[PDB]
RNA sequence: CUGCAUUAGCUAGUUGGUAAGGUAACGGCUUACCAAGGCAACGAUGCAUAGCCGACCUGAGAGGGUGAUCGGCCACACUGGA
RNA sequence: GUACCUAAUCAGAAAGCCACGGCUAACUACGUGCCAGCAGCCGCGGUAAUACGUAGGUGGCAAGCGUUAUCCGGAAUUAUUGGGCGUAAAGCGCGCGUAGGCGGUUUUUUAAGUCUGAUGUGAAAGCCCACGGCUCAACCGUGGAGGGUCAUUGGAAACUGGA
RNA sequence: GUAAACGAUGAGUGCUAAGUGUUAGGGGGCCCCUUAGUGCUGCAGCUAACGCAUUAAGCACUCCGCCUGGGGAGUA
RNA sequence: GUCGAAGGUGGGACAAAUGAUUGGGGUGAAGUCGUAACAAGGUAGCCGUAUCGGAAGGUGCGGCUGGAUC
């Protein structure tokens, strides 16, 4: 029923072996002066296959506690 | 380099109002014309013509004075800008001159003033005020 | 500045000065440091007592003690109405407030308060100077 | 009452007599002191705007905090702030029972009323800060419905405002509707009360 | 016309022997029914420096569109580095203004309104940048008739 | 959701994996082995200060300041470990 | 045996604090004489001081009134609202350039920003509005209203962003 | 690696009367028009004033640098 | 037997207080020496740099007008 947190960001590393580190930006607004600025939030999410690479659009997916700090499930390749 | 054509038009407009002119030649755009078009029908400019040249086009004002050589057209002022970017919700669309004057307002129903995006119920980004 | 400016630099108010600094300031023993507590008077121990004279144009001897506060701290304080029974060793309450005429001086020793004594025959404002109602 | 000093002094000062007969302004109407008589300066706009609520006040026999007070929900009224104020001190238990001319002077009411021979409703009120409001009856306590003073100032037939409706022979009063500032009175410029407590 | 002496000031010219002092008054001349105007008058006494300054604002006067005893809407006045805000407000609220802005205010005959000086506090800047807002404040017919709508028009 | 760059590098159970143990429970939580990863100018690390919040004071507002009483949450019980 | 109610006696027990040169409401006399002293700032005091001390009078408050300490305001004096940089403080001595910021005209498309609904939630107490109860008020209770940069979900497509 | 390194005036872009000199060009009949500089005078507008004024200090938008009383001190 | 508080030893880091003596800074008077700046301030001044001199300052080189009578 209930469903999980997803989130669609590129991979900026895969040097660890089925971890891929997901980059998903959001734009926060200043408080006082209203501007929109970019903000990078960098997501270790878990890959079985080492099926994502350096590069790729990918969507993950939130999950239990897989590791010292990964908290995601790659789900799909959406572009490459 | 050109950053805001929507202020350069207007400051052409208040340029050419401040020295009495009678016709503005400035280039075209969409936006530049439902401004133009908007400002017709407000009152604040007597006409709006388009020229479909070859490039982007033109678009001529003819400015709008009253008795007394009175100008019609008070101020022109740029609210959004590249810089900073002013949004509102229908509630809190702003009453220029409490009333006086028009808020030009870009919405999902098109480009509209301040009075039209309150009768439907609307926000967007407020590209400007004219009074 | 820009707005981007301004988002890359917030703006920063400027920094306000306490004009008592030694009513800010407590004194733990046990530990042997200062700690940051207001106090609106702290109690002292005349080190000095005696007159000064004003910077100019005023001319008077203005009278004064050297006292040391509580909290280990040695301040200037002027003593107001006429006639005091302050010596060195007395212990005295201070107030805020400095006195314009003299350089060093930045406190007020409360009238009819621990040794010092009230104003003598002051009959307007008494409450200024610690004096009894006469009746 | 709470302030018991020379109310003619003070309607000297202020120019105006708060009794309402202008036996303090027939005589010498200059200020008391010793520079009462060849006064001749002039008030700055503070100075107006402080004697104009110093004269409601003191018309009106309240302390500096309740008045800021009443005058503070007068503003949490809708309508004229001023005009709020005004008919808010009318509404006053003090205020309706010398309306009604159950005694002769303000104070000699807040007297009646503090030490209790006035009834609102026919339950007892001790305190003149009370406030009426439309639909009540003022009456008096039975083992005071003969005493001299009231009596004396029931006989001298006073004028009843439009807002209150009173029986003498009942010696019971009725507060119908809201005064209005016609009816309330106009040697007050509200304004300026307005904008002393604004600054 | 009412009038108020807004300052009074003792100016000094310096001469070979001593100095030559005058009284300068500003004075502000208003009928309390939308007309107002401000004068200066210099002269050896106070009396006669307010009588030439009563005469300089009589003749100098300007026309304040109002709304029921306030303005038809938010200006603000620039003369120098004199500036003043004003805002229509209700009924009750009175004049809340302070110094020669007060005075030009009552004299025009608003009587609900809320000001600020945000510039210069010198009398006369702040007196002129009061009238420069009186005088750039519209009124909804004139407006109308500008644009060439009729008053519903204008507000849809 | 806080100040400081006159704090620019930090980290080696550290980052990931395999296996095992462990816990109500997932997990470097711990331990062996394989790799060199991981964080950081979007301010890591370091230093200084601080219980957090509902709220409270102030201001026309935008904001600024505070975190008594009362309620919620956290932490502690002479200091440290079990 | 507290509140409260009933009956009797007496104006009799129950007023002080600061200020009065401008700001800032309130002025005269005497004493002192750049001394004694005052002072928030400008300053006041050297012989006729509304500024010192006392007196009378006056003003503001009143069971409180003043002083001190601290915070916000006034201060647009960090300026988003809402300031500036020729001479008042402020354009790097000047280039080449990375990141970031921003970006010319039209069409199609997306719906992250933007706008508009629904649902959940944002405890109680508190601020605000109304009502009710203590003789009134403070106070207490009830019902509203508001408070998110909140979350899911359905709609719109001019503008910013992606294609 | 600093100068009163100065126009004590950051860069880019567009818009807003005119008169007149000069440098390098271009087009049309000694004259007219025009592009880019370099000077002087001068409206509107701006400025506390002085002054600026199509080579803005005017009207606007983008980015950067910089200021927040004097001294202590461009010092420790 | 593993882990393990406290404790011991060692070389570093940081912070505060204190220290013979010493450097410039401010303040205070009616002190001493000169007179550098403001007028063409009696050698126009000022900016950077170098050097010299009790001191202000002088001189050299370059720069500015925020100087220049006739
Ligand atoms: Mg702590
Ligand atoms: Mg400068
Ligand atoms: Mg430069
Ligand atoms: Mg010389
Ligand atoms: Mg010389
Ligand atoms: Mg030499």
């Amino acid at each position: 029923r209930n469903d999980r947190k997803v989130y669609v960001g590129k991979v900026v590393s895969d040097k660890m072996d089925k971890t891929i580190t997901v980059l998903v930006e959001t734009y926060k607004t200043h408080k006082l002066y209203g501007k929109r600025v970019k903000y990078s939030k960098k997501y270790k999410t878990h890959d079985e296959n080492n099926s994502a690479k350096l590069g790729d659009i990918v969507k993950i997916q939130e999950t239990r506690p897989l590791s010292a700090t990964k908290r995601f499930r790659l789900v799909e390749i959406v572009e490459e | 380099t050109m950053t805001d054509p929507i202020a350069d038009m207007l400051t052409r407009v208040r340029n050419a109002n401040m020295v009495r002119h009678e016709k503005l030649e400035l280039p075209a755009s969409n936006i530049k014309k439902e401004i133009a078009e908007i400002l017709k029908s407000e009152g604040f400019i007597k006409n709006v013509e388009y020229v479909e040249d070859d490039k982007q086009g033109v678009l001529r004002l003819f400015l709008k004075y009253g008795q007394n050589d009175e100008r019609v057209i008070t101020g022109l002022k740029r609210i959004s800008k590249p810089g900073l970017r002013v949004y509102a919700k229908a509630s809190e669309m702003p009453k220029v001159l409490n009333g006086l004057g028009i808020a030009l307002v870009s919405t999902s129903e098109g480009v509209i003033t301040d009075k039209e995006a309150r009768k439907r119920n609307v926000g967007g980004e407020i590209i400007a005020y004219v009074w | 500045p820009t707005i981007n400016q301004l988002v890359r630099k917030p703006r920063q108010s400027k920094i306000k000065k306490s004009d008592s600094p030694a009513l800010n300031k407590g004194f733990n023993s046990k530990k042997k440091k200062f700690t940051d507590l207001n106090s609106p008077q702290k109690r002292g121990v005349c080190t000095r007592v005696g007159t000064m004279t004003p910077k100019k144009p005023n001319s008077a001897l203005r009278k004064y003690a050297r006292v040391r506060l509580s909290n280990n701290i040695e301040i200037n304080a002027y003593i107001p109405g006429i006639g005091h029974n302050l010596q060195e060793h007395s212990v005295v309450l201070v107030r805020g407030g400095r006195v314009k005429d003299l350089p060093g001086v930045r406190y007020h020793i409360v009238r009819g308060a621990l040794d010092t004594s009230g104003v003598d025959g002051r009959r307007q404002g008494r409450s200024l100077y610690g004096t009894k109602k006469p009746k | 009452a709470r302030f018991r000093g020379s109310n003619w002094k003070k309607s000297r000062r202020l120019g105006i007599s708060l009794s309402g007969t202008g036996k303090e302004l027939e005589k010498r109407p200059y200020a008391p002191g010793q520079h009462g008589p060849n006064q001749r300066k002039k008030l700055s706009e503070y100075g107006l705007q402080l004697r104009e609520k110093q004269k409601l006040r003191y018309l009106y026999g309240m302390t500096e905090r309740q008045f800021r007070n009443t005058f503070d929900i007068a503003g949490k009224k809708f309508g004229v702030h001023g005009e709020n104020f005004m008919i808010l001190l009318a509404s006053r238990l003090d205020a309706v029972v010398y309306s009604l001319g159950l005694a002769r002077t303000r104070r000699q009411a807040r007297q009646l009323v503090n030490h209790g021979h006035i009834l609102v409703d026919g339950k007892r009120v001790d305190i003149p800060s009370y406030s009426v409001k439309p639909g009540q009856t003022i009456s008096v306590r039975e083992k005071s419905q003969k005493l001299n003073i009231i009596v004396e100032s029931v006989e001298i037939n006073n004028f009843v405002p439009e807002y209150l409706n009173f029986d003498a022979d009942s010696l019971t009063g009725t507060f119908v509707r809201l005064p209005e500032r016609s009816e309330l009175p106009a040697e007050i410029n509200e304004q300026l009360i307005v904008e002393y407590y604004s600054r | 016309f009412e009038e108020r002496v807004v300052t009074i000031n003792r100016v000094a010219k310096v001469v070979k022997g001593g100095r030559r002092f005058r009284f300068t008054a500003l004075v502000v001349v208003g009928d309390k029914n939308g007309r107002v105007g401000f004068g200066t008058g210099k002269a050896q006494e106070v009396p006669e420096a307010i009588k030439k300054a009563v005469e300089a604002a009589k003749k100098d006067l300007v026309v304040v569109p109002r709304v029921e005893g306030t303005t038809p809407h938010t200006i603000t006045g620039r003369y120098g580095s004199g500036s003043v805000f004003m805002k229509p407000a209700a009924p009750g609220t009175g004049v809340i203004a302070g110094g020669p802005v007060r005075a030009v205010l009552e004299l025009a005959g608003i009587t609900d309104i809320l000001s600020k000086s945000l510039g210069s506090n010198t009398p006369i800047n702040m007196v002129r940048a009061t009238i420069d807002g009186l005088q750039n404040l519209k009124n909804a017919e004139d407006v109308a008739k500008l644009r060439g709508k009729t008053v519903e028009e204008l507000y849809n």
